[PDB]
């Protein structure tokens, strides 16, 4: 059976100055056959560590690798602003070759902030086209974990929405999220109450924003 | 006068694959069925000749090559294979007539904290010819600048250690390998019983 | 010479089509090194694709076997990836890299998009601000930029004069094969009657530019 590289956690928040640890677990023993990479959005990965613990030339000494066998760790001893990025481990001389971990995204910690929630009906112009897109906006929240539940006449919708999340805001470190529920015009006109219910650590109870088709 | 296979199979120390050992076997009687019937071998593959029916043959010389590699690489010890071992360490010819024998040696060749005595050649400009043995330790020049014996950027020590540890997965564990090559040119020197 | 890998050849291809990527190297000798292609689909991790050894052996990820061929030209010090029978899931940024002790030198990446869709400019619909100032004082409005191909679109507000409070979201790929994106801004509710809000959408692949005024309804 192929060796699997599992990285944890998938998302990690920390503060400048913190000591940070990222873990990579191999499904079987692989000795010190491991490399670590850093990657920032829109840029190529950069090699940090090889042979599990050897620091790559030119990489700052606050990065260190450790481990042997099945558990490997990348440690940043005192985090710097330029260190927020995604990190990947890579199994060396593996069969199949060059297996990567799925990555750990290191983000900026801040205090919890509840989203402001907004719902948008489809425009009359779009409805003329035969399709209805309903949009739910979750604005300026933290942390990134949030759940949007679409409801149509109180039936929970699954399979007809897509969502997208911004990167952390450069000034306040929050996220925003937009979810789109897509229905045909004929389907949209078969129901009255359109609602998005948001659950988030910053809300003591889920928040629902709704409208009735036809401003009703 | 029986052939000294015990010297090869039961040797206390085995070679690194880049520096693979060759033993010439001649002027003796070989009973190959004792090897094929052993249950101790995880690989016993013959080429040109059949595994059984081996004791009815005669040859001018038998060679026994031996070395350690990891389990994931034993498949490279066969005609027509590619990889770091077949390309840069130990190469069988396409027309190989012989047998490849291998067995797990984790209990002998792994060590807690890693056994780093076993090496393989990682950098080489061209593939080995069949039965070629390269023992050079010259720094490998990966760019246009000469290395002048100093490791660094584009300047790599050509051998790498396996670093076998007993907790390795089976594909990373050491395997001892014996390659028997059957040569006939001259009177036959190595024959089966009777 | 400076150490660098410079890739080229990415573009848009239909499913079943072919494309050749190139990777011109400086500061080391391609034919003396382990050279690899590694790709990254949108929003996903790294995936190794193919390698060529100095001695000439080549290997391929199971997901591209039989379709991709890696090669090199020694005199041009250039690595290549020939991609045949392309599929939508081959859509990714493709990087070349040199492996010594880990992959220490990487190219800048070249983008490959595999899709049946044809070039199409977006329809731009308003996300109109609600008729009720729901207790905060902040109102949200926006533009939905729907059904375009290929990426990217750019959105500004009021010709770039409005930047505070704007969020333009990553596009999603719909099952139709077309992209859709939303851009929102939050403003004081007292501004809805005094300030005009226009989203300026530019889609250079179709030479389409749309300005949509977004106002409260009825
Ligand atoms: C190696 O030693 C074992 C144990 O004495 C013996 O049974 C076996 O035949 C030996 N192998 C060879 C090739 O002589």
């Amino acid at each position: 059976d192929d060796i699997v590289m599992t990285q944890s956690p998938s998302f990690l928040s920390a503060s400048v100055g913190d000591r940070v640890t990222i873990t990579c677990r191999a499904s079987q023993g692989i000795s010190s056959y491991l490399a670590w990479y850093q990657q920032k959005p829109g840029k190529a990965p950069k090699l940090l560590i090889y042979a599990a613990s050897t620091l790559q030339s030119g990489v700052p000494s606050r990065f260190s690798g450790s481990g042997s066998g099945t558990e490997f760790t990348l440690t940043i001893s005192s985090l710097q602003p330029e260190d927020f990025a995604t990190y990947y481990c890579q199994q060396l001389n593996s069969y199949p070759p060059y297996t990567f971990g799925q990555g750990t995204k290191l983000e900026i910690k801040r205090t919890v902030a509840a989203p402001s929630v907004f719902i948008f009906p489809p425009s009359d112009e779009q409805l003329k086209s035969g399709t209805a897109s309903v949009v739910c906006l979750l604005n300026n929240f933290y942390p990134r974990e949030a759940k949007v539940q679409w409801k149509v006449d109180n039936a929970l919708q699954s399979g007809n929405s897509q969502e997208s999340v911004t990167e952390q805001d450069s000034k306040d470190s929050t996220y925003s999220l937009s979810s789109t529920l897509t229905l045909s015009k004929a389907d949209y006109e078969k129901h009255k109450v359109y609602a998005c219910e948001v659950t988030h650590q910053g809300l003591s109870s889920p928040v629902t924003k709704s409208f009735n088709r036809g401003e009703c | 006068n029986l052939c000294p296979f015990g010297e090869v199979f039961n040797a206390t120390r085995f070679a690194s694959v880049y520096a693979w050992n060759r033993k010439r076997i001649s002027n003796c009687v070989a009973d190959y069925s004792v090897l094929y019937n052993s249950a101790s071998f995880s690989t016993f593959k013959c080429y040109g000749v059949s595994p059984t029916k081996l004791n009815d043959l005669c040859f001018t010389n038998v060679y026994a090559d031996s070395f350690v590699i990891r389990g994931d690489e034993v498949r490279q010890i066969a005609p027509g294979q590619t990889g770091k071992i077949a390309d840069y360490n130990y190469k069988l010819p396409d027309d190989f007539t012989g047998c490849v024998i291998a067995w797990n040696s984790n209990n002998l060749d792994s060590k807690v904290g890693g056994n780093y005595n076993y090496l393989y050649r990682l950098f080489r400009k061209s593939n080995l010819k069949p039965f070629e043995r390269d023992i050079s330790t010259e720094i490998y020049q990966a760019g246009s600048t000469p290395c002048n014996g100093v490791e660094g950027f584009n300047c790599y020590f050509p051998l790498q250690s396996y670093g076998f540890q007993p907790t390795n997965g089976v594909g990373y564990q050491p395997y001892r390998v014996v390659v028997l090559s059957f040569e006939l040119l001259a009177p036959a020197t190595v024959c089966g019983p009777k | 010479d400076e150490v660098q890998l410079v890739e080229s050849g990415g573009g848009l291809v239909q499913p079943g089509g072919s494309l050749r990527l190139s990777c011109a190297a400086s500061g080391f000798i391609v034919s003396s090194n382990y050279m690899s292609w590694v790709r990254q689909a949108p929003g996903k991790g790294l995936e190794w694709v193919s390698v060529i050894y100095s001695g000439g052996s080549t290997y391929y990820a199971d997901s591209v076997k039989g379709r991709f061929t890696i090669s090199r030209h020694n005199s041009k010090n250039t690595l290549y990836l020939q991609m045949n029978s392309l599929r939508a899931e081959d859509t990714a940024v493709y990087y070349c890299a040199r492996e010594a002790y880990g992959m220490d030198v990487w190219g800048q990446g070249t983008t490959v998009t595999v899709s049946s869709a044809s070039t199409k400019g977006p329809s731009v619909f308003p996300l109109a601000p609600s008729s009720k100032s729901t207790s905060g004082g902040t109102a949200a409005l926006g533009c939905l930029v729907k059904d375009y191909f290929p990426e990217p679109v750019t959105v500004s507000w009021n010709s770039g004069a409005l930047t505070s409070g704007v969020h333009t979201f990553p596009a999603v790929l719909q099952s139709s094969g077309l992209y859709s994106l939303s851009s929102v801004v939050t403003v004081p509710s007292s501004s809805l009657g005094t300030q005009t809000y226009i989203c300026n959408v530019n889609h250079k692949p179709s030479n389409t530019k749309v300005d949509k005024r977004v106002e409260p309804k009825s």
